[PDB]
């Protein structure tokens, strides 16, 4: 019944730490949005952990898009400008634009608005990410629009996942080589067969999968001797698909943890191509679990898998991929396609290329490329190409 | 004569050293107490002694 | 900025001190660095610097936190145009500075470690005793790669990249030839030190670093000692030729 | 254009946390130094990370040196005294002296001054290490004097680096055995050859290396059968050199990280002897990198390396050390040198030692030492030494 | 000396140099031929 603590306190000491600043800023952000748009925005996230649509906001501002409007700065003496340039990224971006931190943005048509509120703690500058909307329906429609926008953005990029000791690292790349289907040098009957699945999966109406009741996933394996250009072929096929392309690099750090991470991330871009660079490098202790993420009882849909191996049996005894296609080295027909494409016609008459295709039996595409540099260098250095001389030099 | 960004002139109170007011009072009182009982003067040789052996003794 | 101030360069001007009773001077001397720099100059922490020609200014603002002394690195510019040009000028500035230091990447436990050194004994090309034709052909490929301008690699769509491998009985001039190249070309030279900590994560860091230094020479001594479980990845990283 | 945050504050709230105490103490330290020396000291380091000259300060005060003068105490009720005694050090130091923490010291002639300012944070007592100088030139001359003072201090010590899991651990030792060159029991022709390099490197004018244009580094390897006293010989040679001596103990924790650490630390004492205790224990995965730190393209100068191995080929196939010398077991001449030195003449007439040197063919120095204890114990216990009896007992 | 050193590496010629220069500097002799043997040994 008794109470040990009997101090009764003045009500100035019922005040909640931090709330006076924070509630004042939220009130002002709401007032300022009303002043500008005549509607009432409400707080939907106080310190939003989601990153996806915040990164769309930054790219929208970075890219001078019209859709998000700068509404206000938070603190007068914090940054009003910023730049994309981070020295840790492969491709530097030097764009200068209005700051994200210390600013309020709104998508007025969408009815949602963003504020990065700066604050000082532990002598670094941090921010609360605050998200507002005019009502529940617009909030939801905004969220439902996120993955579709991410999907279009990633069509224009190649996403590479590299497994490391902490986990997989995701880097985006600009598509500097556009590949059309006519540049995919390949046995024309399997080219036809494989693109049958590809075009249904990515380039048609998706009603097919419902009509014939077929799971919306596929996984194929490309195998053959070394040097037959498998990885270069897969990147050619991947680049002809109108859908986000992801590459997954097996490393010595590949675990069942990096597998689940990469598949979850690729699946966020579904439908997407997932290219598995040399599935041979996969540790034996994760191989069982890996195939169970392809075809086990809880496996998911949305991915077109393309792997490459020189040792097909070591990965998938038997078939838990759907089809395996053998890539041999090119016959005279394919050789000629390559030499016309690679640029031999720069210094070769039409007959000389027809002839050189004839003389290069047993050449890999790689070796035809190593031949290209040699005849090109002599042609540039001397004005002479001795194709005839150099095929022999390469044989022996 | 190079300018100074920060021109705030400080009050005498802002110079107080955190936690020193308690610590100095205690040390002084301990000294006085040791003198009152033994009539000799003790001073600090270690503020927070890292050594454990003679503390465990 | 620090190197500009340390070197007595003209182009950054000291504008003010922040707090009157924090440091107004500093010295480079770091007992952890292999080369000891004893230069005494104005402080970076607690000062404001400006590049008036470039319209960019730096302030390293000190503050007190958890006892220790820390600082915010504040960056100022006159307008967006001048800020962008400044940033676009960093890579070329660092390229020039690296022509005259040697960059060493050493793979440690976490990842790779980068130090910039000067070479302890410069080796002139003329002190590299060798078959004159072998010698001329090696020095010529290097000299032609960086200085003959590459109408070739462009007209035929061939990646602008070359690799040569030096091999032979020890004590006969591999290292000596390599040292002689550092001095004698107008491009940075970087050494990659393979260790037992060399990993796929580490190969990624060195090539991202090396390629930021391009055009440059990346030297890989004792390439036979590269661990087996990363040889595959290393080949895939070389073929990442586009970058 | 709008600002969310519109509170304007009284200027008492522009005050910088912590600065009021700190600037007050710096002002007072400067005023007190002026009061005592008539010059103006300026702050050159607010919380100095350098340890080297701070440890010279402590040793200078500890050792009653005249050169640093106690100027002032910071806080009246913090420590005015301290002692070297740390229970974690091998050799205990019980010296009592004026405190470092809570004090201001000056080297007046040098024109630099030190203050360890105490402060309470997280309920431990810490300090800012603050460094002052009268001007840039004196600051620089002080810094340039540090490594030379460290070098003399370390001549009088042996520094042992032991590789552990965190890294290498450095312990200093007092030189309790002075070794003169005449006590280095060794084949007198290689003694002559090796000391040719040693004396040029450490005990002569260094112009030689410039005249003949020779790199200022050397590394030699001492090898041979086990039990021929190699480690005892290297410590004998090392102790005759007038330069800091460092020992490096390879352990199971030796990595390329501990290698770089130890070489950097030894090099800070250049010129110095670096003794490598049993280079055999070095893990195979660091051996390639180790030799590249001896002779690779970025290898440095200043060290005379001396290693010992029982398996010379396992370390350095071929030579990346400069010379390798074989230590056999001692001939009659060396045996006699040892027995006179070790103390056999205590209980042996001159002839008996000449005779005992004769009878001990195939003995290692170690076994001659094990013989010493036995004949000595009998001589002490009984007054009899039966050398003749005991060589045979040791053979069989 | 160039014919007496058939089969030598440059690095061994460099150790021959340092050893000769030492003996020259410290003693006024060079002993180039004794040293060639000492190093094949
Ligand atoms: N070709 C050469 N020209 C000049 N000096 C050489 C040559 N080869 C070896 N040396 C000397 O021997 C030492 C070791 O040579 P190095 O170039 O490291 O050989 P490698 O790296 O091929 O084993 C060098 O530091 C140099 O002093």
């Amino acid at each position: 019944i008794p109470f040990i603590y009997q101090y009764e306190e003045k009500e100035n000491e019922r005040a909640a730490a931090g709330y006076g600043t924070f509630g004042y800023l939220i009130t002002r952000i709401e007032e300022t949005l009303y002043d500008q748009y005549g509607v009432f925005y409400e707080l939907y996230a106080s310190d939003d952990p989601n990153t996806e649509y915040w990164e769309l906001l930054v790219e929208d501002v970075r890219s001078g898009s019209l859709e998000p409007e700068h509404v206000a700065y938070i603190f007068e003496k914090l940054e009003k400008k910023t730049f994309a340039y981070d020295e840790d990224e492969k491709e530097p971006d030097y764009t200068v634009h209005k700051s994200i931190r210390n600013s309020v943005y709104a998508y007025p048509e969408k009815g949602v608005a963003f504020a990065r509120i700066p604050y000082f703690q532990d002598g670094s500058i941090m921010s609360f990410d605050c998200l507002f909307a005019v009502n529940d329906e617009k909030m939801r429609a905004f969220l439902e629009g996120v993955r579709p926008r991410l999907w279009e953005k990633s069509k224009r990029k190649v996403t590479v996942f590299t497994d490391g000791d902490g986990g997989t690292s995701r880097e985006q790349e600009a598509i500097v080589r556009e590949v059309q289907r006519s540049q995919v040098i390949m046995n024309p009957l399997l080219k036809k067969e494989i693109y049958r699945s590809i075009d249904q999966f990515f380039h048609s109406d998706k009603s097919f999968y419902q009509t014939y009741d077929i799971p919306y996933k596929r996984g194929i394996l490309l195998y053959g001797p070394p040097g037959n250009g498998k990885t270069t072929l897969v990147k050619s096929i991947a680049g002809s698909i109108d859908a986000p392309v992801a590459y997954w690099q097996i490393t010595e750090f590949t675990s069942s943890e990096t597998i689940e991470e990469v598949f979850q991330a690729a699946r966020r871009l579904a439908p997407a191509v997932l290219v598995i660079e040399d599935i041979d490098s996969m540790p034996e202790d994760v191989r069982s679990f890996f195939l169970n993420t392809l075809d086990g009882a809880t496996s998911k849909e949305g991915l077109f898998l393309i792997g490459t191996t020189n040792y097909p049996e070591e990965i998938d005894p038997g078939g838990r991929f759907d089809r395996a296609y053998e890539i041999g080295l090119p016959d005279e027909e394919l050789r000629l396609e390559y030499m016309k494409m690679r640029g031999f016609g720069i210094f070769l008459s039409e007959g000389e290329i027809k002839n050189a295709a004839k003389l290069t039996e047993g050449f890999s595409f790689a070796q035809l490329g190593e031949l290209y540099v040699s005849s090109a260098l002599q042609w540039h250095q001397e004005g002479n190409h001795h194709i005839e001389t150099m095929v022999k030099d390469m044989t022996g | 004569n190079i300018p100074f960004i920060y021109q705030y002139e400080e009050k005498e109170n802002e110079r107080a050293a955190a936690g020193y007011g308690t610590f100095g009072y205690l040390i002084t009182r301990i000294e006085e107490t040791l003198y009152d009982q033994y009539g000799v003067f003790y001073e600090l040789y270690a503020s927070d002694d890292p050594n454990t052996e003679y503390w465990e003794l």
